[PDB]
């Protein structure tokens, strides 16, 4: 099950963590502190980005802009956010930031709070209500899907940020009917090579 | 003639036609491609 | 074009200098016989003069405000013979002999008394050695990549 | 086995076991076996795709002269218009060699590793020497005796040298290949590369 036939594993890494596949070529998990704390950054970043993607595919799809013209509104002064085609009455920029600066880092702060190294990454009980971290013998299949899907989210993430970067003021959904236009003509190639 | 090579092969007298031959080379090579600022073969 | 300049082929300082040289030229031409030595001589270097600043100008180098070629070192793809072709060579002719060298001394690194191999270069040795200077890239490659390169 | 150069003694790392051994070493690169095997797997790779592209460069010409099809030249393959752009079948070209090449490299590194197909898993390559993998690879399953590795390492080696002559030829002379043999042949002593140019 490596990442690649013929390469041997490495020593800390032997397969008993949920998707794991031995891969660190920069050796960068030798410490074990440091092999947990990157533990807890992959797994957050992970649930951030499986969070964020539907969000962005979910408008662009219906008569709203895209992810990056949504963002225009508050450059310009005396601007005013929309939800649904509708205006947001108290959409201004400091009452927003400051709500968002005390909301997140009051959840924040109480996520770190935390001690136990294994109720951080998993921390369970009135988190998931419907229950289906009972059973063990589930538990793992779970932790491992969810794991690849994260995965799978971040790949997506940066597919997106690096096909907005090379067409500026372009949605990843418009992209995917240009590529379907004409397969054989508009694909990586023009951008590779100029 | 084995000590007329041998003194032959100490260091001044190699430098001096291996410096010569040198020499001689650069300036056949200036002769025949009068000047040059750039490499323009390819 | 690059950096506020001129193309060479265009520029009429380049011109103005051709001419000047030219007519300094034929100032000391007039002075000799024009069947003698000395006349053949300054024609000789009156053509060398034209065909220095014909191919100067074929070349497609860049003259600036005063009218002297400049040189680009910057990378472009116009400029490649300029400074980017000829170093390359360079170094190529370089790494030969310091690669030569090398080899020479640890071929004598085996004998009890290597000062005397190095005050009195040996000949047949050394004429093996040379040659296989050519290919010094990729035994230095090679070498690197085993680690043979560096003492420990 | 036979001598490069009489006269010259053979050196010792080279016995003679491998396929195509002449004692041909003056420069003295294959002195460790490690850049022995390396070499040894380069020669025959590199040379293996020589013996294409020299068919491939040469016989259309042939056939162009002859007269049966209408092919552009080696060179204006490339100014020629396909069905799709240059870049869609570069980047193509680029991951399939990618996926085979890093198999075949690891292959080389570790070997009998990669014999197994990863799809599926019945499936899967029988044992043998590095660089001759076999099986799939032999599907009317000639013999690979050392006589066979012999004719195919010096078929390489002549592969090498067409193609070296083919391209410095063009070079100098912007004519074809087979136009240039047709043109020594009318006339040997007046068309040389010492009489022309
Ligand atoms: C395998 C080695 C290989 C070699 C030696 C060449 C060599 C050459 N190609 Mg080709 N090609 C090769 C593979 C490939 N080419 C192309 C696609 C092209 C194009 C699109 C062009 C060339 C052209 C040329 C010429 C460029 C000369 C120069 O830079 O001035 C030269 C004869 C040019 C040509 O047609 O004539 C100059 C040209 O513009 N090649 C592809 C697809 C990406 C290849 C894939 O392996
Ligand atoms: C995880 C973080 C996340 C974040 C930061 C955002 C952020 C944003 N969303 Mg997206 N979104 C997300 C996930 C996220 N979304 C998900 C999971 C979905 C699927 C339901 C959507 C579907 C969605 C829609 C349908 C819309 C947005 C819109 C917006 C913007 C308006 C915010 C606002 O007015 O709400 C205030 C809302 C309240 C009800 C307050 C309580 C804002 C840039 C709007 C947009 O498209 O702008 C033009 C909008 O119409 N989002
Ligand atoms: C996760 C899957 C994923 C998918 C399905 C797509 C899909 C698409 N991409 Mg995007 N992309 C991705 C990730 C992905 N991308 C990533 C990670 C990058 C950063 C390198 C990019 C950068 C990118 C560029 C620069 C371009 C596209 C374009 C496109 C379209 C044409 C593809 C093409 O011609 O060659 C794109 C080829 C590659 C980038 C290789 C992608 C292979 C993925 C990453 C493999 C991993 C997937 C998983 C294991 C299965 C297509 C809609 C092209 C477009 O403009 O279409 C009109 C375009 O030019 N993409
Ligand atoms: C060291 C190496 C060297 C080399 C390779 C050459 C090479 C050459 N010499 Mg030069 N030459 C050299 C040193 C060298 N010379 C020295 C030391 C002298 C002084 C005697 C000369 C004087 C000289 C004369 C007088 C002539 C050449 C000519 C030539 C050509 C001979 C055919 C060739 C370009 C001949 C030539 O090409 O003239 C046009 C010619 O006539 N050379
Ligand atoms: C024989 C080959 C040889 C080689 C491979 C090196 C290698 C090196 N030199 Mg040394 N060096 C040499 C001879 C050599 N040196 C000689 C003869 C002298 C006295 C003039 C020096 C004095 C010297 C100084 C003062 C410094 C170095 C430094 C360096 C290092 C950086 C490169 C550079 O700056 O070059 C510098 C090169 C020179 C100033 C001149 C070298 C040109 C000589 C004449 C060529 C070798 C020819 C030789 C006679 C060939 C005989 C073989 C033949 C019999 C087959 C590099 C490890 C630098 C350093 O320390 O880097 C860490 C530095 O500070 N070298
Ligand atoms: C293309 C690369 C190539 C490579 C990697 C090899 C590799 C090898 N050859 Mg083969 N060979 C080649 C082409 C090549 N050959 C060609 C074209 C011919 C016909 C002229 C031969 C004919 C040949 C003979 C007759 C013999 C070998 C032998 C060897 C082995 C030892 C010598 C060595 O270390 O070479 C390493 C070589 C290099 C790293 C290539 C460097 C090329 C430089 C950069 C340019 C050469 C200049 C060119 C004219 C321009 C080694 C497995 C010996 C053997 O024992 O085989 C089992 C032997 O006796 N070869
Ligand atoms: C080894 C690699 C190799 C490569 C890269 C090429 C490359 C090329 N070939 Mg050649 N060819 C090869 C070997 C190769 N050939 C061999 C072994 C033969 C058998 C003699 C031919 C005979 C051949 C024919 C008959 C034709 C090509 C043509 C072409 C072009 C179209 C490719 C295609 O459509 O598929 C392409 C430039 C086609 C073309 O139109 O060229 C301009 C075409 O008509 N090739
Ligand atoms: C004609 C020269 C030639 C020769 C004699 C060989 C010889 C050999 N090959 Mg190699 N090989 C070649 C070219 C050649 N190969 C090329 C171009 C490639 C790349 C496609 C390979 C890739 C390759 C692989 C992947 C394998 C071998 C293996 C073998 C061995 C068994 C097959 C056989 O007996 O071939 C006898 C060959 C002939 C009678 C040639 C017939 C002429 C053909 C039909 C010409 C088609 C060209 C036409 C003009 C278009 C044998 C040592 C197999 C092996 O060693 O298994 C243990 C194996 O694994 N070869
Ligand atoms: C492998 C065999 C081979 C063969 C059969 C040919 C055949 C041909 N060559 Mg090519 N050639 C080759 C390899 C080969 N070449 C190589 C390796 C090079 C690089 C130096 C060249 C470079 C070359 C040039 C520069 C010219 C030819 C030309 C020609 C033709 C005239 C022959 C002659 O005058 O000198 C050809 C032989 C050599 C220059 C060196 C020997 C080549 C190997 C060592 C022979 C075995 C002839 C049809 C000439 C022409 O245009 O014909 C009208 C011409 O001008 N060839
Ligand atoms: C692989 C190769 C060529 C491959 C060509 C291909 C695929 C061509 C493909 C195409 O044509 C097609 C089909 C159709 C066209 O439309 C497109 C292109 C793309 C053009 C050449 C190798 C060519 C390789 C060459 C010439 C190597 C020569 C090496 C020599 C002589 C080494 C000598 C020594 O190393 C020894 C042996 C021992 C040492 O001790 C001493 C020294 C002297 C160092």
């Amino acid at each position: 099950a490596h990442w690649m036939p013929g390469e041997p594993r490495p020593a800390y890494l032997d397969g008993s963590a949920p998707g794991d596949f031995g891969f660190d070529p920069l050796g960068l998990g030798e410490v074990p502190a440091n092999l947990e704390r990157y533990k807890e950054s992959e797994l957050i970043h992970c649930r951030w980005a499986m969070l964020a993607v539907p969000g962005i595919l979910v408008p662009e799809a219906l008569g709203y802009g895209n992810w990056v013209k949504a963002q225009e509104w508050a450059a310009l002064p005396g601007g005013q956010a929309t939800y649904l085609g509708n205006p947001v009455p108290w959409g201004t920029l400091p009452t927003i930031l400051a709500i968002e600066f005390l909301a997140i880092a009051f959840v924040e702060h109480q996520r770190s709070m935390e001690k136990d190294p294994e109720k951080k990454k998993y921390p369970g009980g009135a988190f998931d209500p419907l229950g289906y971290s009972k059973d063990p013998k589930k538990l793992e299949e779970l932790k491992v899907k969810e794991i690849k899907n994260g995965r799978l989210a971040l790949l997506a993430f940066v597919g997106f940020c690096v096909q907005q970067s090379a067409y500026p003021g372009t949605g990843p959904l418009e992209n995917l009917a240009t590529h379907l236009a004409d397969p054989w003509h508009n694909n990586i190639g023009d951008i590779v090579i100029p | 003639m084995r000590d007329l090579k041998t003194y032959l092969s100490v260091a001044p007298v190699i430098s001096t036609l291996w410096f010569a031959a040198l020499a001689g080379l650069l300036i056949e090579i200036n002769r025949l491609f009068p000047d040059a600022l750039i490499f323009p073969f390819f | 074009d690059i950096s506020g300049l001129t193309p060479c082929k265009d520029s009429k300082q380049f011109a103005k200098r051709e001419k000047q040289q030219i007519k300094k030229l034929e100032s000391s031409l007039k002075l000799y016989a024009p069947e003698s030595a000395p006349a053949l001589a300054l024609n000789a270097q009156i053509e060398k003069t034209k065909r220095r600043f014909d191919n100067y100008g074929k070349y497609g180098l860049l003259c600036g405000s005063d009218g002297l070629p400049h040189l680009i070192v910057n990378g472009d793809q116009r400029h490649w013979g300029e400074f980017i072709t000829p170093g390359i060579l360079f170094l190529y002719i370089a790494g030969w002999i310091g690669w030569v060298g090398r080899s020479y001394l640890i071929a004598i690194s085996g004998e009890k008394k290597p000062a005397m191999k190095e005050i009195i270069i040996d000949v047949p040795l050394a004429s093996r050695i040379i040659f296989r200077g050519f290919i010094w890239p990729v035994a230095a490659y090679r070498e690197f990549l085993n680690g043979d390169l560096i003492a420990k | 086995k036979g001598e490069w150069l009489p006269g010259l003694a053979s050196p010792d790392y080279l016995t003679g076991s491998l396929a195509g051994d002449n004692g041909f070493d003056p420069l003295g690169l294959a002195e460790d076996p490690e850049n022995l095997k390396w070499f040894v797997q380069a020669e025959l790779v590199h040379g293996r795709w020589a013996m294409l592209g020299v068919a491939g460069m040469l016989l259309p010409e042939v056939f162009t002269k002859i007269g049966i099809i209408n092919v552009p030249e080696w060179y204006d393959a490339g100014k020629e218009q396909y069905f799709a752009s240059s870049s869609t079948l570069f980047v193509i070209e680029f991951i399939l060699f990618h996926y085979v090449e890093i198999r075949r490299w690891q292959d080389i590194k570790n070997p009998g590793s990669v014999n197994q197909d990863p799809i599926f898993k019945q499936y899967s390559l029988p044992k043998g020497e590095v660089g001759y993998p076999g099986g799939i690879f032999n599907p009317l399953n000639f013999a690979p005796t050392q006589e066979a590795k012999e004719k195919e390492l010096a078929n390489g080696r002549l592969a090498m040298l067409a193609f070296l002559g083919f391209v410095v030829q063009h070079n100098v002379t912007g004519k074809g290949p087979f136009e240039n043999l047709l043109q020594h042949l009318s006339d040997p002593w007046h068309n040389t590369i010492v009489q022309t140019f």
